[PDB]
Formats: structure tokens, C-alpha cells, sequence
DNA sequence: CAGAAGCCAGACATTAACGCTTCTGGATAGCGTCCAGAAGCGTTAATGTCTGGCTTCTG
């Protein structure tokens, strides 16, 4: 039996007051019809669909619509709720999801049933585990991770189903507290999210990361953009399959000097290509970010490329410095001693974090 | 962005329609042009149209509405005053007009009817006040805050920026550049302050309110309930039922004392913690955080101004040599003028003559418009009486400097009284005042 | 044929910062127990389904709910598109909404679509105008006028409704079918729409009054109104939905079904005497949902700590108090004082007495007040 | 209140022992005067000194003391101001002086040394800050709030007393011609009813802070205590004291609740005798005004205002048959401009041009300044700056008016960077730069 | 060098900047509901002003 994997989709992420329509729109539909081609029995998404607990309009319009494409095809799709994603915005709409053949999401494992109806597989859906629900943390984490896969197993009992284990976190031994990865339950296969980066983790296939199939940054934008394919044979794993996407927004970074960057961008010397491409900076001169932006625009003005942001390699703009910098700054003039500045950064980040 | 037409009728003093299109025979070059003509004329009326049909407010006015409606000239029913507009290649139209009640000369007012639209397409973006006041805000990239004082200095009003407070210079220092998330930051820090004293608070007034017996009179009970002790030993049905009744008043007492006592050191262990968690918000709130965003934001803003700063000393070089702006050191952010004559001499702005002043606010004004060049580009700019304060010889070189900078794409507009500099410049729309019926008129290619 | 005419629900509409969903949710209910009852075959709403154009998630939870429970019974649904509203906002259900046989048209342009009768027959025709709002029907030309607007904007939206009535008309054919036609504006300070200019349809449902009457006295032209009371000058008047008889293309007659009035509410008008004596005859029910008042004082008088008297009034009672008014609206001056004198030789005692003069007061507490104006002076000397 | 002479050292770019003196001949011809030069060279310099002298401030410092001192030239160790002026038939003279930490050209500053004495007579009136400003404003009849507003105009804020504020404008006119005692028994009249407000609420932290059984409670005590008796009549010795033990306990709670009850009732009735009072007292404030004057000076000034206005139309008139003015129907203190040719145009001066609001502003100054001639009379003025925007058919009417003005024994000064009046003023003080040094200079007649 | 004018280090009456509270006009209305703006009073650290100890120049 097949699945498709994929997480941190971000719809509606304002990509420095840019959009994304076109490219969530081209990567939905390519993945109807790989769904299609594949006859995929069932589809399978790790959280963080939206970017915020109120996304803009045209992110909803994009999701129903690959909800109702994915109406003709058949198929099952189960939604779990994100980190930033609030539950508020997804629990909208569970009375009709469910009416429409998915499922969205504290629950009970379900039967997975194939094109024909017969019972496939079996799934563990587990959304984002908030503390509020919940060393103590990874107890908790741990044993309810135990509790679902004991319902799950006597659920199946001798069912030849093969046992499915989704969550929203990240593991030890992964790169971009954390539960183990050792800790995990004897599933055939778990599916993790919240991290962009498909990668290796626990040598075994039972657990395995999808990550994102768009880029979120120019620092993702290498070639492990890839979506898997999980096969089963008769209740038992049969492969592993990763898919390449397709790209309609090219992700260029540029670094060095101001001449050896001019000279780079000559490649792009009036390809008129379609997409145009997005440029990513880093300069490593003194000079300043006022003028050099307008130093840089007096050459793409002309060039089929799109400038996004500058960046000084290492007075300056705000731009250049973040918040926890400027507050370190604003820090220098009071005595740090030991822990008053520990407290203070430590609420300064709490207040960071509930401000959005 | 820049003006390409305008258009009004019975504005404030100029009965009938009238339209000026910058896309004529007449300023077919981006040179600097003028307006000139009897004082009290309407001369700056032609500078209210672009602002009125741009931001809903002219710069005398506070605001234009259903009610005290001041603009409109009198014996008349009817305004109206329109604007075309390109940015980015494109262009656009803003529009505003109001009646009376019935086309009469008198009665009550309607709401005004506003307009969004594109002038390519045909298609209108905007219908509404609040929506159109900020969509041309977002297209713009200046709404009527950063407008009035980067490419508009009226008259009287051409110093604003350097004798502004220091919380208007932060605020519109982050509205131009920047990310509010330092406002957000500095004006919820001071809620959650607000929020822990409160709380904080209520607890101390409970332990307060509860009364308590003092030491002596818990003595005094004790020492009452041990003489009633004795007695009924040595003791009478009677007596030991009043005996024994006193005795339970004292064992109530004292053991309400005690449960109120106890409840109190419940109230001490909490306000003894909770004075633990008092430090941990009450240092943040003063070191930064405040209502409306006022000290964390004046701090970061000190980061920008040092770039403005830089800007506005290189656009000054080339326009008056005498004075280098400096950001001096102080916790409210101030420019600090340097003299290069004095050998380095360093003082207050507010201490400068009004020539000089005018030149330096010139100067910050222009440094803070193409500050936000590289996002959008602002190429118009109308300065209005105030220029003509100079002497002579400082006048030409303003104006030559002004000549130098209309070589890039700024359409620079003067508008003054200098006979001189009248002559000198060569896009005259004049203005003629009437035989004292109180209204004006333009020349008569603009009527229509 | 039956179907129920209502409009303006604005759902999520914060009311003094109290919440309106359990009101909704009542109305919710009943309007698909009536719908149960009377056998309906589709229902339409006259727009301001939503009251802003971006509304709460538990407004978004209630429609949904509403449109699911709504799916049981099988019957069609039609939601038009308000002012307050957003078109984007609608439509990205309205594509979804279509696998629930339930139909929105906040996009303009829609074309004329048949409604289908419980057995499967063509009931009637539809005819779904949303709001027009005049960036998707006109284009702005310059050389304008300030009253031009209006007359071109009048002319543009009745060539529109006789283009789709003719559409509507041409699609039907001959068959005996009645035709339904929606619309959000107002229908007779000079804007407004003229009664005669409606095409001749068989019925004509119009929305955005909220108070439900005839246009014009004629039969087939109707105000739904609001569901249930939004302001407190409807507070004691009854909320009706409209019940639609079509039989052989043509209107045979309409009911009104009166709305159930979950959270009663009341506004009073008087002095301190009348408004206590007002509020105590509550003491004797017992309102388990607290009832909403509104209070408009009409006096003179200072009425020193309104929001703590008329707290300590309603304390006793659950009685929520939601607003205040006061005749406060006065102007004091001192008059022109025959261009004559001057402050100098005016004596204190001539200027309290022209303060006072501007007031109603007359003996009782003027007395008062001057030997208590005289108490103060007695202290500076 | 003439100026006789002038005396300055080191005040911005001028350097040096400065004296002018208006007893000579040229000055004592007319009494009319004109300066010119270029921008920055002192013109407003030498205007200010006999402010400085008279009043410790200047219209563009906010304060001048012991520290933030930049008023002297850079680099010069002592900077003096002293001027002589007659009030009635005597002549006085004020002195103002600062010095360096050492007269080196950097240091400390030290404390300013004032002496405001009578000439030729060798009394030193005063020799402090405080009691020379108690006096000086006694003697001439004018603070600074009134004296830089009714007889020196400074450039930008000519039109300060149009758009001056009713809490700043009131405050002028309750200083002239006497009555202060309006906002005396304002702030008293708020301070009182404050009093008497906040004795009434601690009643009320009293009333809410005394704990009352509920009466549940007290049945279900007195339930408790029948009980307990019933169970002792139906009889040994342990149980009789345990029954009267519990039968103590309720008796108390019960007097005690009584005793609560009974303060209770007792304050409650307090509380309503004086809540009577204070209705009436809150009654009053709210028609007679709060703290620095809010309300009822307004209304006691109105007719001072409209006193003022009176004899300002006729003054305009005189100056140019254009406008009068008249107070609106508003409750702040403001004046409305009627439009003469129109006849019926009653507009406020918000929507004035800029020089008929120069001239509105010129001709309520010397209003004003004519309404106090009965007490301490004030015969000078000067004028810094606002003919430039005049054009030079009006500004011949104002120089003509002027000219009415100083046929009598008043005296004007005027400063103007327009040509136009160079021939018209027969007397000019030359002011002339020096090689761009930095410093500036005069005539060597008025050098010392 | 002895002593006086000048310079440097402490308490007290204003004062200008938030902050709170109340009140009100504008954007919507078949002339109604919040949202934002303005005015006025209360707090408080900052500051100018008056008063008491060292130090260089005149006799
Ligand atoms: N309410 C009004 N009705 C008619 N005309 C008015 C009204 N308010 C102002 N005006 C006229 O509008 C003119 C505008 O002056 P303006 O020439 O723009 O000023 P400036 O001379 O400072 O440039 C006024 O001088 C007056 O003639
Ligand atoms: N400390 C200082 N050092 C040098 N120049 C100074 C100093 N203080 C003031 N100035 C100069 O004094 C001049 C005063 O000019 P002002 O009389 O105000 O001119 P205007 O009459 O044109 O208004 C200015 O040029 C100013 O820069
Ligand atoms: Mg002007
Ligand atoms: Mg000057
Ligand atoms: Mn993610
Ligand atoms: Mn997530
Ligand atoms: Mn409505």
C-alpha cells in the first residue's frame, strides 16, 4: 500500500512581501497528478499547513481546492496540526472534511481503508502535542506515545494492518526538549514533521523524513527538496521511494566583492526566462546598505531578476541587526552581574514568543 | 511617485472648474517651475488640491467632512478635487468631492465620495475612506504623516522636523523604515508590568483586610480562659453553665484567630514570592517598555538616525558648506549642527537663524525622502513660502544646488515671493487676483 | 415551491463586546426545525452573512455547522454576498460548497441557474445578484462631475438587472417556472433606487434594511429584515423570515413566521425616579440569561457617579447594563453684556449670577449653591 | 516702557562691547527704525539682547543657567546684556552677566549675576533671579508670556496668539488688566470638593470592609443553639460543659455579628448626611472650573476678550478695510475673521492666508498692547519678521500704518529682509559679515 | 603670608514628560456603534535656585 509524505507546506508565508500562489498552486496540482499516476491509496501530511492561526484568503482558497481535486481522485487525506498552525483555524472545517473523505485533528487510532474499501492500514494520528495538553515533558511525550500504540495494537490484534505512527516534533540526532530517537514505539513506519530538511535518522526505515517540498529559505534551497513514497507488501514494508519536485521559482545566493557579484550577474544577461529569478545578497564590503542597495539597483533594473533583500557579511540599518541583538545592545549600560541578565533575557524571549 | 494633472472647482477661493496637466506644451521638461501672484490669491489652494484629493486632510485643516467643511468657498454647493498620479510605470487616480443639501447654498452637508482607480484599465481599487486612506498609504509608500514633511513643506510649517518631539521624530522615523515589532515589544512589556502589579496588588489589600488580634489580647484570652478554668474546678448548675459559656466565647475567638492568622501567612509566602517575580518585570519595564511604544523605540531609532544623518551631511555638502549635522549624544534623538568655519564648533539646532534652519530642515527632509529610495522612489516635491528668508548670494546658491538636483528625476516646485528668483525661473502659473469681489482666477489655457 | 427569505445574520458581530452566538446558534437551530416542519426544497439569504470581512473562527464554526446540519434535510441553499462582507472571504468556500448542493454567489456575473424541486423537476430560476459594488460593473472615466457619478452608477446597475432579467427570462423559455431574483440595496439623503425600475419578476427578494416592510405597496417586492434585533432601536419589535408559495410560475402568497426571542432586551427613557421604578419590576421574574438594558436620561441635573449609581441600581438584579446617555449637549458664555462693560469694575457676585442664569434652575438649589459660592469667597479674605 | 539704550558682549556672532543708545539724535528724530544684513549676522541677535536683559530667556532657548550656557560666541570667556528703559517718568536699568570657570575658553560655567537697579540713583532694586523677575514684572506691567506676544514679535511664532490654545490664551488676558482671583477660587474650589470627595470614599473602604454573617449563617447558629439546649434538658458532667462550651461559641458570633451590623448602620447613616453635601459641591465644579483655572476664566475673560476685539476692529479698519473681527459662538475663547467684501463670510482664522493672518496678528498685538495703556502704558515695538510675505501693494499700507502709529510717541522697530522699504526707513543698522570668519560686526559709531 | 572674591558641593520650589480617566467627534446611518482622538488631572524624576566649604591674588 502507498502513501505520500509531506510536511510544512506554510501556506500563505509572505516571502519577504512577496507571495506564493503560483508555485502552491503548480506543486499542488503536480502532486494530483503524481498522486494519480502512482494510484496512491492514501495521503499523508505532518502539520504546519497554514503559516499563522489566521492565514490569508487566498491560502484557504488554494487548500479547498486541492481538497476538491483530490475529491475525484478518491484517496484519503489526514491533516494534523502544526507548531505555529493553530488548531482553531483547522477544527473550522472537521464537520466537512470529514463529509468530503479526510480527516483532521487528543484521539483514538483509525482504519485506513484502500480504493475499494477494505481496511489498508492503520494510522496514529497525533497532532502537535502542546505542553498545555501535557523531564517531565518527555515522560509525558514518551508514555503517551506508549498508551497510542497499545490502542493501536489491540485495535489491530491479528490484523495483517500495518501500524502507522504520525507526530509534529523533532528528535535527537537531527539537524535544521527532543524526544529520543531510541524511544520510539515498534511501528512499521513513523512519519515526522516540523523540520524542512529532509534527512537520515535511527539507520532504520521505520522512521524517516519528508521535510519540505518548497523552499522556505535560501539556506534549504539545495537539492533534498524531495517528497517519499512509502510502499507496503502484504502488511510489510516493501521500499522506501523518494520524489523529485519541480521548481517554478529559481533560488539564487550571491557572495564576494561588489565587482565579482556584478560580474556574476552577468550570467543572467537577458535570458527573459519566464520565472523570474529571486536574488539573495551578501556583500561583503564596508560600505553602506543605503546606497549600495542603490548601487545594486542601477545594474538589476535591466536584468530579468528580481532583488529580495541585502546582506553585509561579518554605522548600519536596523535591518541588518535582529532583536535579541539590539536588546543585548540596550543591555551594555546596565550591570549584567550573573543572573539578573539571565532572567531578564529569559523573560525578554517569553515575551518575544507571545507577542506573535 | 510623481504628479502628472490635477483638477478642482470652488476649492477655497477659485470659483468654476479648473485643471492644470503636467504633460503640456508647459512643463514638457522635468525643470522647476513656480507660482506667483497678489498674496491671499489662492497660491497655495494649488498646492491643497494635490494634498486634499491625495490624504483627506489639508495641511491648514484638520480634517474635511460631513461638518465644519471650512474649505469650500462661499455661495457655492459643490467641490470636488482630483489627482493623477504615477509610480512604478503605472498610473493612478485619487479623487474627493462633497455637496449641500439639495445643490442649495444652504443646509446640511453629505458624505463625501471618494475614488481609487487606475487610469490604464479603467477599473477602481477604492471606494471608501478607511480603505482608500490606506491603500494609497501601501501604494504610495507614504501616507499623509510621512508626506507633509518629505516632499510638501508649507509654509511656516518648513522647520516641523527639527522642532518635532522626539517621540513624533521616533515614530515616523520606524513608520518610514523599519518593522513595528520594536513598538509591539515596547507597548506589551508595559502591559504584562501592568498585569503582575495589578495582580500583585488585591493580594496585599486581602492580607490587609482581614483583623487580626494583637499578642496582648491573644494573652488576654488565654489568661481569661485559664481564671475561667480554675473556678469550675473548684466549684453551681447555674454558675457552671455561665462558667462554661464564657468559656466558649474565648475558645471561638480563639480559634478564629487562628484560622485568620493562618490564612494570612498563606497570603505572606505568596506576596514573599510574588516580590521575587515583581524584579523580574519591574527593571524590564523601566530599562524599556512603555505605553504606545515610546523608549524602546526611541532607543533603536538612534540606529537609523545615525543613517540619516550621514545621508542628510553628504546632500548638505553640496548645498551649503557652512554646517555638518551630527547625531549628539542624547537619550531623546536630536540633530546636533557642527560648524566648519568655528573650527568644529558644536551646538544646538534650536539656536540657528531662519535662513540657516530653513536650509538644514531642507536638507533632513530630503536625506529622509531618499532614504526609502531603494523601495520606492519619490520624485516631486513642493516647497512652499519660506525660501525667499535668504540673502541674495545664499538664495542663488540654493536655487543653483535646487538646478543641480533636478538633473535626476525630482520635478521640483517653488513656491515664494522672490522677484528675483521669479525672474529666474522660467514656468510661471500666475495667478490673478480680482477687482475686490474676494475671488481668483488662473490664466484661461487652465479654465475649462 | 417553498423557500425562506432572510438576510443580514451578521454572524461574529461584537454587540458592546458581548458575543451574539448563542443567539445565532438558537435562530440556527429553529430556522432548520421550521424548514424540517414545512418541507422546503431551497432556502436564500439576502447577504451580510458575515458582519466583517474577516471574521471570528467560531463564526466560521457556526456557518459550518449550519451548512452540514442543513445537508441532512437535502435541500438547496443560495448565500448571497453583502457590503460588509468579503467577496474572498466567500468564495473561498464557495467552490467547496458546491459538492453540498449548496450554492454562493458573491462573485458578480453569475448566471441564471435553475432550482430543483425535492422530486427532481425544475422548480423556478434563479436569478443571484450579490451586492454590486462598482469596482466589478463600472469604469472610471475623468471629465466627471460630482453628482454624475450617482446617475451613472443608477443607470449602470438597471441595464444590468434588465440584461439578467431578460438572460433569466430567455432561459426559461415557455415552461411555467417562477422567477426568483435577489438584491442587497436599499429601495425608496439623495441615494437610493427607484421602486419602478425592478424588472417585472415574479418575486423579488431584497436585503440590507434591517427592518422588515413593503416597497413601494407592491406585493412581489419584499424586506426580509434581520433575523434577530442588531441595535436597540428594534429591541421591541418582532423579527420575521418569509415563506415563499410558487405554484405554475406565478407568486400565490407569503407568511410571516415570527422569530423566538432568546435574549430579550429593552431600553428606557426618564429621570432617576422613572428609570428605578422601571428597573425594580424586574425584581419580581427571575431572568436566568441576564436581560440587556439601555438607559437614555433625559434631565438636567448633575447626576453626580452615573456609572456607580446606576451600578448600585442594577446590582440587586440581573440586569445587564450596557450603555448611557445624557442630554449634556450645552454651551455657556458670557453674553455681550451691552459692548459696555468690563471685567474690572464687574463685581464676582454679577458674574456667578450670569453663569447661574444660563442654567434651569430657579430657587431650590440656587439658594444652596450661592451661600455655598459665598462660603468660598468668605475664605480668601 | 521705550528702550533708551542697549548694551550686549559677546551674544552670538556679535563680538564685542556693542552699545546702542536711542537717546541720539538719529533714533530720537522718529523713533522708527529699520535693521538689514545678511542672514545669521545678528539681526535677531540684537533684538533678543534686551529680551535676554529683561527676562532670562530668549525665544529659541528654553532656558538660560548654570548649565547648558550657549548663547555666548565660541571661544570668549564673558557674555553681559544690559539695557536701560523708562516706565512713567523714570528710567531703570537691567543687568544680566556670565562667566567662563576661569575666563579661559573652556570650563565650567558659573552662575549668572542679574542687578536690575534705577538710573543715576544708585538703588539696587534687586539682586537675585527670582525677586528681580517679581519685580521687573510688577514695575513694567509685563511677564514674559504677555511681553513676547504684545511688544516683540519674533519670526515663526507671529501667529502664535491666533493658534495659541484657551489654556494658554486665557492666561494672558487674566493677567492684563488685573482680576486674578477667578482661577484662585477655581483651583481652591477643586481642591476643596477633592477633599471632601475623597473623606466620603474611605467610608466607603470602611463600609465594605466589616465582615457580616450571612443570615443562613445566623439561623443556622441560632438552629445550633436550641439544639444544644434541647439536648441539655433531656438529662452526665461531660457533656454538659460540651453542650455550653458550643452554646458560648454561637452567642459570640452572634453578638459580634450585631456589633458588626451596628457600625455598619451607623456609618451608613453618616455616609448619607454629608453624601447630600458633596452632590451639591460636585454640582458646583462642574460650572466653576478645576486646578490652574479649566473652566468659568474662560468665561470670566470672554468679556475682556471681547473688550480687546472691540478695539482691534477699529484698528484694522484703520490698517486695511479687509476684515473684521468678532468672537464666534463656541465655548473656547476664539476670534473669527468676517469677510468685509463678501458681507457675509463668517469663517474662522484657521483658513487664513498667510499674510492676512501676519496682519490679524499685528493688529491684535497692538490691541492688546493699547488696551493696558491705563496701567504701566507700553509706547515700543518690534517687529522680527512678516512683511516678506506681503506683497508690495499692501505692504506700502502696512509701512503706511506703521507710520500713523509712530506719529505719536511710540516707538517701532522693524527688521525685513525685503528691499522694498530701504527708502521708506530713513534709519538702517548695517550689519556686515567678516570675511566668513564666523563673527560679524556693525557700525563703528555704535562700538565701544 | 592673612584675608577676600571666586569656584565647587548640598536642600527646596517649579516643571516637563507619561499615564490614567473621562469625554467626544468621525466613519457609518432610510441622521446609531465602535474607533480613534483630545482634554484634563495625577506621578515622578529632572532641574534651576538659594546656601555652605576650598583656592589664588592684593596688601
Ligand atoms: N471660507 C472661505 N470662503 C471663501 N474664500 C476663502 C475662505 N477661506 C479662505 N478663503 C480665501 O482663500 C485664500 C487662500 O489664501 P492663499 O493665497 O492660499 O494663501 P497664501 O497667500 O499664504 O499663499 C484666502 O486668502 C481667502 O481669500
Ligand atoms: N556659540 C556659537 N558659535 C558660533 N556661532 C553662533 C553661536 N551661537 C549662535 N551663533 C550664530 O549666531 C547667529 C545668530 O543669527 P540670528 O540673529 O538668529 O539671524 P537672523 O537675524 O537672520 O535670524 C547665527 O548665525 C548662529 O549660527
Ligand atoms: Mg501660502
Ligand atoms: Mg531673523
Ligand atoms: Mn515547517
Ligand atoms: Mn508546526
Ligand atoms: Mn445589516
Amino acid at each position: 500500500m502507498r502513501i505520500l509524505h509531506t510536511s510544512d507546506w506554510h501556506l500563505g508565508q509572505n516571502f519577504y512581501s512577496k507571495s506564493r500562489e503560483a508555485e502552491h498552486q503548480a506543486f499542488l496540482d503536480w502532486l494530483l497528478e503524481t498522486a494519480q499516476t502512482h494510484q496512491v491509496d492514501a495521503i499523508i501530511v505532518a502539520g504546519d499547513v497554514f503559516d499563522t492561526g489566521s492565514p490569508p484568503s487566498y491560502a484557504r482558497t488554494l487548500y479547498n481546492r486541492f481538497v476538491v481535486n483530490l475529491q475525484q481522485t478518491g484517496c484519503h487525506l489526514v491533516v494534523l496540526a502544526g507548531n505555529q498552525d493553530s488548531v482553531a483555524t483547522l477544527n473550522e472545517s472537521r464537520d466537512i472534511m470529514a463529509f468530503l473523505n479526510t480527516t483532521v485533528v487528543g484521539h483514538a487510532p483509525q482504519i485506513l481503508p484502500r480504493r475499494d474499501g477494505t481496511p489498508g492500514a492503520v494510522l496514529c494520528p497525533i497532532p502537535f502535542l502542546r505542553p498545555r495538553d501535557i523531564q517531565h515533558l518527555l515522560a509525558a511525550i514518551t508514555d503517551y506515545y506508549q498508551q497510542h500504540y497499545a490502542d493501536a495494537c489491540k485495535l489491530r490484534g491479528d490484523q495483517p494492518l500495518p501500524i502507522i505512527a504520525t507526530g509534529h516534533l523533532t528528535t535527537v540526532g537531527a539537524s535544521k526538549d527532543a524526544f529520543p530517537a531510541q524511544n520510539f514505539p515498534p511501528a512499521d513506519y513513523i512519519a515526522l514533521g516540523h523540520i524542512h530538511r529532509a534527512q537520515i535518522i535511527g539507520g532504520m526505515e521505520h522512521v524517516r523524513y519528508c521535510g519540505s517540498p518548497i523552499p522556505l529559505s535560501f539556506d534549504e534551497c539545495g537539492k533534498s527538496k524531495y517528497v517519499h513514497l512509502v510502499t507496503f507488501s502484504n502488511g510489510k514494508l516493501e521500499s522506501v521511494e523518494n520524489l523529485n519536485v519541480p521548481v517554478t521559482q529559481p533560488m539564487a545566493v550571491l557572495k564576494g566583492d561588489l565587482a565579482s557579484i556584478t560580474a556574476q550577474l552577468e550570467q543572467w544577461r537577458d535570458v527573459s526566462q519566464e520565472p523570474p529569478v529571486w536574488l539573495d545578497i551578501e556583500i561583503t564590503t564596508d560600505e553602506y546598505l543605503h546606497d549600495i542597495q542603490r548601487k545594486i539597483q542601477a545594474l538589476t533594473e535591466s536584468l530579468p531578476v528580481e532583488v529580495l533583500l541585502v546582506r553585509r557579511s561579518r554605522r548600519e540599518t536596523l535591518s541588518e541587526l535582529s532583536v535579541e541583538e539590539v536588546f543585548n545592545r540596550r543591555l551594555a549600560l546596565e550591570e549584567l552581574d550573573e543572573s539578573q541578565q539571565q532572567r531578564l533575557q529569559h523573560l525578554f524571549t517569553t515575551t518575544l514568543h507571545t507577542l506573535a | 511617485m510623481k504628479i502628472l494633472s490635477l483638477r478642482l472647482k470652488n476649492l477655497n477661493s477659485l470659483k468654476g472648474e479648473w485643471k492644470i496637466d503636467f504633460t503640456r506644451e508647459p512643463f514638457a521638461s522635468n525643470g522647476l517651475f513656480a507660482i506667483t501672484g497678489p498674496t491671499g490669491a489662492g497660491k497655495t489652494t494649488l498646492l491643497d488640491a494635490i494634498c486634499l484629493a491625495l490624504y483627506h486632510e489639508t495641511p491648514r485643516l484638520s480634517n474635511v467632512s460631513q461638518s465644519q467643511n471650512d474649505l469650500m468657498t462661499r455661495d457655492t454647493a459643490e467641490c470636488l478635487a482630483e489627482v493623477e498620479f504615477e509610480v512604478k510605470g503605472e498610473a493612478y487616480r485619487a479623487f474627493w468631492s462633497q455637496n449641500r443639501a439639495r445643490n442649495q447654498p444652504d443646509g446640511n452637508l453629505q458624505v463625501p465620495r471618494v475614488e481609487l482607480a487606475r487610469c490604464a484599465d479603467g477599473k477602481i481599487l477604492a471606494d471608501k475612506v478607511k480603505d482608500k486612506l490606506e491603500l494609497t498609504a501601501t501604494l504610495t509608500g507614504l501616507d499623509y504623516g510621512r508626506f507633509t514633511r518629505s516632499m510638501l513643506l508649507s509654509q511656516g510649517q518648513f522647520a516641523a522636523f527639527l522642532n518635532a518631539k522626539p517621540k513624533e521624530r521616533a515614530e515616523l522615523l520606524e513608520e518610514l523604515t523599519g518593522t513595528e515589532i520594536y513598538g509591539q515589544i515596547s507597548a506589551m512589556v508595559f502591559e504584562q508590568h501592568k498585569s503582575a502589579r495589578t495582580e500583585l496588588e488585591k493580594l496585599q489589600a486581602q492580607a490587609s483586610g482581614v483583623t487580626l488580634l494583637t499578642p496582648e489580647q491573644v494573652q488576654s484570652l488565654t489568661a481569661s480562659l485559664q481564671v475561667l478554668t480554675d473556678e469550675e474546678k473548684q466549684l453551681t448548675h447555674q454558675k457552671l453553665r455561665e462558667n462554661t459559656t464564657s468559656q466558649g466565647e474565648i475558645r471561638q475567638q480563639l480559634k478564629q484567630d487562628a484560622d485568620n492568622r493562618q490564612q494570612q501567612q498563606t497570603l505572606m509566602q505568596q506576596i514573599a514570592q510574588m516580590t521575587q517575580q515583581v524584579e523580574d518585570w519591574g527593571y524590564l519595564n523601566s530599562l524599556i517598555g512603555s505605553k504606545e511604544g515610546d523608549k524602546f523605540r526611541k532607543f533603536a531609532q538612534g540606529l537609523t538616525l545615525d543613517n540619516l544623518v550621514h545621508l542628510a551631511n553628504q546632500q548638505l555638502t553640496r548645498l551649503h558648506g557652512r554646517y555638518l549635522l551630527q547625531r549628539k549624544a542624547s537619550e531623546a534623538l536630536e540633530v546636533e549642527v557642527v560648524d566648519t568655519w568655528q573650527a568644529d564648533a558644536v551646538r544646538d539646532t534650536r539656536t540657528l537663524s531662519g535662513g540657516e534652519s530653513f536650509l538644514v530642515s531642507l536638507a533632513l527632509a530630503l536625506a529622509l525622502s531618499d532614504l526609502v529610495s531603494h523601495k520606492t522612489r519619490i520624485d516631486s516635491l513642493f516647497l512652499d513660502e519660506g525660501f525667499g528668508t535668504l540673502d541674495s548670494e545664499t538664495l542663488d546658491t540654493a536655487l543653483d544646488a535646487l538646478d543641480a538636483l533636478n538633473a535626476s528625476g525630482k520635478t521640483i516646485g517653488v513656491i515664494s515671493h522672490v522677484e528675483a528668483m521669479k525672474e529666474r525661473i522660467p514656468v510661471q502659473i500666475k495667478v490673478k487676483k480680482i477687482n475686490g469681489l474676494g475671488y481668483s482666477k488662473l490664466e484661461s489655457t487652465f479654465a475649462v
